[PDB]
């Protein structure tokens, strides 16, 4: 239910708050994206 | 080879790819056999 | 980069036709001028179309998440 960030490698919802350190559950990948907005999006078809 | 001597973390064995996203230098260390 | 639906020229629906031209070529080992020809293809406007496509997208999907 829900997530947050992510890391770029080994692609796993992670997140956390400040001070949480830059890095992930395993992989240190110190990168971590951020994941779409439930806010569904629309577009012009054309 | 590459290195990441980074200050809360060992030195990881940096790549391109993540020096460029991360904006660091892919370098590397030089080390010398100073006689005394 | 995924083959263009339609013809940017005249329209004629040239989505369907990526997977069959490959075959024509692969398989039945044909030859592009044919295997178009195949496909309906008829003027160039279509011809260039698929005769053209680089479909880059596999090389994209090689990559990961
Ligand atoms: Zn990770
Ligand atoms: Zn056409």
């Amino acid at each position: 239910a829900t997530l947050k960030y992510i890391c770029a490698e080994c692609s796993s919802k992670l997140s956390l708050s400040r001070t949480d350190a830059v890095r992930c559950k395993d992989c240190g990948h110190r990168i971590l994206l951020k994941a779409r907005t439930k806010r569904l999006v629309q577009f012009e078809a054309r | 080879k590459p290195m990441v001597n980074e200050s809360d973390g060992v030195t990881h064995a940096l790549y391109p790819q993540e020096a460029r996203l991360r904006n660091l230098t892919y370098s590397s260390g030089l080390f010398v056999d100073v006689k005394k | 980069m995924i083959v263009p639906v339609r013809c940017f020229s005249c329209g004629k629906v040239v989505g369907d036709k990526w997977e069959s031209y490959l075959n024509l070529l692969q398989e039945d080992e044909l030859d592009e001028g044919t295997a178009l020809s195949r496909l309906g293809l008829k003027r160039y406007c279509c011809r260039r179309m698929i005769l053209t496509h680089v479909d880059l997208i596999e090389k994209f999907l090689r990559y990961n998440p």
